[PDB]
RNA sequence: AGAGCGCAAGGGUAGAAGGGGGCCUGACUGCGAGGCCUGCAAGCCGAGCAGGGGCGAAAGCCGGGCCUAGUGAACCGGUGGU
RNA sequence: CCACCAGCCUACCAAACCCUGUCAAACUCCGAAGGGUCCCAGGUGGAGCCUGGGAGUGAGGGCGCGAGCGAUAACGUCCGCGU
RNA sequence: UCCCCCGUGCCCAUAGCGGCGUGGAACCACCCGUUCCCAUUCCGAACACGGAAGUGAAACGCGCCAGCGCCGAUGGUACUGGGCGGGCGACCGCCUGGGAGAGUAGGUCGGUGCGGGGG
């Protein structure tokens, strides 16, 4: 959503992050202007983000533009931001990663159970004037072990897929305990 | 430009039922035949080797054509014989030879296969090619007894320039073939 | 190892050497192979002794 | 089939047991069947 | 497939780069590293006679006066599958003396 | 416990401990896990220490996915014996991690309920230790 | 002192280093005897000038001027020109 | 190119060094440019030359085998020989 | 569940397969920093070349970082450039 | 001077694997014959030799698609000669010149000298 961006020039971008203004990198097919966001709101701010939002830079140059993330860089040692690239949208279909809203408690779930979420974001191309915010993915009949998978989701007519189709989305796994004691051996 | 009876027969045969059942628009597409190739696989001439050839190459006499014998690769520890150099006749037949050779072979060798139900339509490659085996060589017309030892069948290996089922399969009925069904 | 026993290649015309190796584990009887001594051309070299 | 001692030609027949009288081209001059 | 560099055998020194497809015998000769060739002698495009080994002959030493004519002396006949079979024109009485 | 059976070198050395994870830190698998703090070797039998006093606390809980290996020989030698003589035997079996590294998460199980259990299951494991949700570890397979 | 149990080895030994690489590099003048390369496989090939006897070691024939070659859809050569 | 490339691997290799064949037999004579190596001593790659010979129409190849071990200074003697 | 030969399969064991995470000195798709070497130029310095006589000197040891052995103990102890 | 095809060198997969489309009047590949040079560890496959009919199917020459393959910025981290420090340590931070991998973007189904056959 919202959050000020203020544009970057050749200082050291460890004065940046160290001063609040934390670097950040922006492109798309030929610009790769730099900036910089703030610490504290675009953190924030960004846990409410994700590739699944549309992100705001309002550059203070009279500009203000929308972006996806891309190619985060935490510090590794006391793990926590230190550079977030953002590719800039257009209107022409293109890709991202899609959250599946999973609902339905099935039968492995339930009657114990884990819930298995593979991939919480898969790989799809939509046109970015229907952005999409999500879509719901149902377990519903599913045992212990099974998965749901492929064309199994739902997908807006805006919204075209491209990961297998087999690759599993969810699954459900044995929900373990004491008796591995047992098992132990 | 030796004639033969199948080859007077499969010449005609072959063409216009393809014109009519099918039909590759452009005189050189129709797959017809192509090489004829015959191998038997012991590796039983561990030793005793080649006068256990020998048995195969009056085989070589029936045909009317050499055989070269190809070999083993590896190392086998069971069946006996390492590096490779066994008892695999690998023998190459082309077209005018092809011709008597399946003249015989379909006319006179498929009667005597006495648990002949049909040839098998499973043993196909699907890349117009079919392959399959046989018990015993004297099921080929021109060995009589006083010649066969042991037990001798072979790997019949019929190539044609065919690549799809359904015409592999016709163009073998075409020239005359005695199926499962 | 010997039954490949060595041996100095005399060569006829009173002498002039090259010297090999046999091989009696092998069909190999003597042997005349054609070389070239100190002096002249590739003309014989039979075998000796060891 | 050049070579030295290919294993010959020759036309054959097929007097079967049935009334076959098949000209065909075989390693052996003279031969006859069943069918 | 007789690739092998049978031309890394004529890397040697000096080529011949010939080439006989089916109808016509494209053989040339080839000056190397500069890629500068030289002579495209052939059969039928050559406008002489019509025949496989009999323009050969001739149409061999027709290069060997060529050559002589621009004063170099000897060169190296090149193909994949070559076998060579003489025609002895075979472009060596024809100028290269290679033969 | 749990590690190779018969792999390559038996005898292997030490080397060095210096730092980055080497990579895989983020998530990716279980509700909530465990990073370390210590840049440094870690048991296997420290990692069973910490599995055993964890799913005992909690049975008939969850799954673990223990995205850690401890596959290094220790060079471990006799007592009461000189120097030289030889090199030391593939004792205990342990891995090369650094801080970070998201050594081992749960899921299936409720917040409060992950924060104890790995409490405990963490404290043991031979250094101090951090516990993560799975909230800003987003993309990076 | 009682020291229990002790043990032996086998892994004392080991082979002589000979030494090894390229001896020349573009620039150098080589006379005809001057080799280049005590090389293993061929790390670097032979052309223009330049021999190889039996160890696969390039060397010299000519009066040269060193200087590379990069193909790599057949890999790495060792060409020398000298005066021409 | 993970095959095979005698026997350890490493390395290199199919645009062969692998696998089959015809004619042979250069595991030559006299040298030796010049380098690698290194205290020495040995070890080492070897253009090119003169005799003569094999192969290939020829260009061209042959002073052993894809290579890194298959080694023993000097006296004391033994055989053939100048 | 039949033989003209096969049809058929499990909230059974079970390779190949891939996705997800992955570790390695003797694994290498990529590969720095630097280091090493030759050409040009500067560099006047108890530099370098050649020869000859005169020397000695060859258990070295605290320290830093790069590897080992120890046990990620030793005023341990073994190489490395550096001191 | 130019377009196309056939012999060829060169940069070295941005060059290719797949798919689709297309011509053969020329060159080209087949094709047919094995009388004939050649030759099959056996085979007219072949390497060849003798060329009518016919073909553009396989081969090929050219394009259109990124699907795989490959190339892959750079924003920027990892580290590293040089120098400076903190703790018991394992290790860690600072200033300087340098500075990859990864993969984000994107790109490419390539181009160039000679020679000839045709307009």
């Amino acid at each position: 959503y919202r959050l000020k961006a203020y544009y970057r020039e050749g200082e050291k971008p460890s004065a940046l992050r160290r001063a609040g203004k934390l670097p950040g990198v922006m492109y798309n097919r030929h610009l790769n202007r730099k900036v910089y966001v703030d610490l504290v709101e675009f953190d924030k701010v960004f846990r409410q983000a994700s590739i699944h939002h549309v992100i705001v830079l309002e550059l203070p140059d009279g500009q203000s533009l929308p972006t996806l993330v891309r190619q985060v860089n935490l510090d590794k040692r006391r793990r926590r931001p230190e550079h977030v690239d953002f590719f800039v949208l257009s209107d022409e279909p293109v890709e991202m990663y899609v959250p599946l809203r999973f609902v339905g408690t099935p039968a492995g779930v339930r009657a114990g159970g884990v819930l298995q979420e593979i991939h919480r974001d898969i790989l799809v191309k939509v046109s970015p004037r229907n952005i999409p915010e999500f879509i719901e993915v149902d377990v519903s009949g599913l045992e212990i072990g099974d998965s749901l998978h492929a064309s199994d989701l739902k997908l807006p007519p805006g919204v075209e897929l491209a990961v297998s189709p087999e690759e599993t989305i969810a699954a459900v796994v044995p929900p373990e305990d004491v008796e591995k004691l047992a098992e132990e051996a | 430009p030796l004639d033969v009876a199948l080859k007077r027969k499969y010449y005609e045969e072959v063409r216009p039922e393809l014109i009519r059942r099918f039909g590759y628009q452009n005189v050189w597409e129709v797959p017809r035949l192509e090489k004829v190739v015959i191998n038997q696989g012991l590796g039983e001439a561990k030793e005793d080797a080649r006068i256990l050839e020998k048995a195969a190459q009056e085989l070589a006499l029936i045909t009317g054509q050499k055989p070269a014998v190809t070999r083993a690769k590896k190392s086998i520890s069971n069946f006996k014989l390492r590096k490779g150099m066994p008892i695999g006749l690998r023998v190459t037949l082309r077209r005018d030879r092809m011709w008597i050779f399946l003249e015989k072979l379909l006319n006179v060798a498929l009667p005597r296969i006495r648990d002949f139900r049909g040839l098998n339509p499973n043993s196909f490659d699907g890349r117009g090619n079919y392959n399959l085996g046989l018990r015993e060589q004297l099921i080929f017309p021109e060995i009589t007894y006083d010649m066969v030892d042991a037990l001798r069948g072979m790997d019949i290996a019929v190539v044609t320039t065919a690549e799809t089922d359904e015409e592999a399969r016709a163009l073998l009925e075409l020239l005359g073939f005695p199926f499962r069904k | 190892v010997r039954i490949k026993l060595l041996l100095e290649c005399t060569e006829c015309k009173r002498r002039n050497y090259a010297t090999e190796k046999n091989k009696r584990n092998t069909p190999n009887k003597l042997e005349l192979r054609k070389y070239c001594p100190w002096c002249r051309k590739h003309t014989v070299h039979r075998e000796v002794k060891i | 089939m050049k070579e030295g001692i290919h294993p010959k030609l020759v036309p054959a027949r097929i007097i079967c047991g049935c009334g076959n009288v098949i000209e065909t081209y075989s390693t052996k001059p003279e031969i006859y069947v069943e069918v | 497939k007789f690739r092998v560099r049978n031309r890394i055998k004529r890397t040697g020194r000096l080529r011949l780069s010939v080439f006989r497809s089916l109808k016509h015998i494209y053989a040339q000769i080839i000056d190397d590293e500069k890629g500068v060739t030289l002579v495209s002698a052939s059969s039928l495009a050559l406008k002489l006679k019509g025949n496989k080994t009999e323009v050969a002959r001739q149409v061999g030493r027709a290069l060997a006066e060529k050559a002589l004519a621009l004063g170099i002396k000897q060169v190296a006949f090149d193909r994949g599958p070559y076998k060579y079979h003489g025609r002895v024109k075979a472009l060596a009485e024809g100028a290269r003396e290679g033969g | 416990m749990l590690m190779p059976r018969r792999m390559k070198y038996r005898k292997q050395q030490r080397g060095r401990l210096k730092g980055a994870t080497k990579g895989g830190d983020y998530v990716a698998f279980g509700d909530y896990g465990l990073v370390a703090l210590e840049p440094a070797w870690i048991t296997a039998q420290q990692i069973e220490a910490a599995r055993v006093a964890m799913v005992r606390h909690f049975r008939r809980g969850g799954k673990i996915f223990i995205r850690i290996f401890p596959d290094k020989p220790y060079t471990k030698k006799p007592l009461e014996v000189r120097m030289g003589k030889g090199k030391g035997n593939v004792e205990g079996y342990v891995a090369v991690v650094k801080p970070g590294r998201v050594m081992f998460e749960v899921a299936g199980v409720t917040e409060e309920q992950a924060m104890e259990a790995l409490r405990i299951a963490g404290h043991k494991l031979p250094i101090k230790t951090k516990i993560v949700r799975r909230d800003a570890y987003d993309e990076a397979q | 002192a009682h020291k229990k149990g002790l043990g032996s080895t086998r892994n004392g030994r080991d082979s002589q280093a000979k030494r090894l690489g390229v001896k020349r590099y573009e620039g150098q003048v080589v006379r005809a005897g001057n080799i280049l390369v005590r090389q293993r496989g061929t790390r670097f090939k032979p052309g223009k000038n330049v021999g190889m006897g039996r160890d696969f070691t390039l060397f010299a024939l000519v009066d040269g001027v060193v200087e590379f070659q990069d193909r790599g859809r057949l890999g790495r050569y060792v060409h020398v020109r000298p005066l021409a």
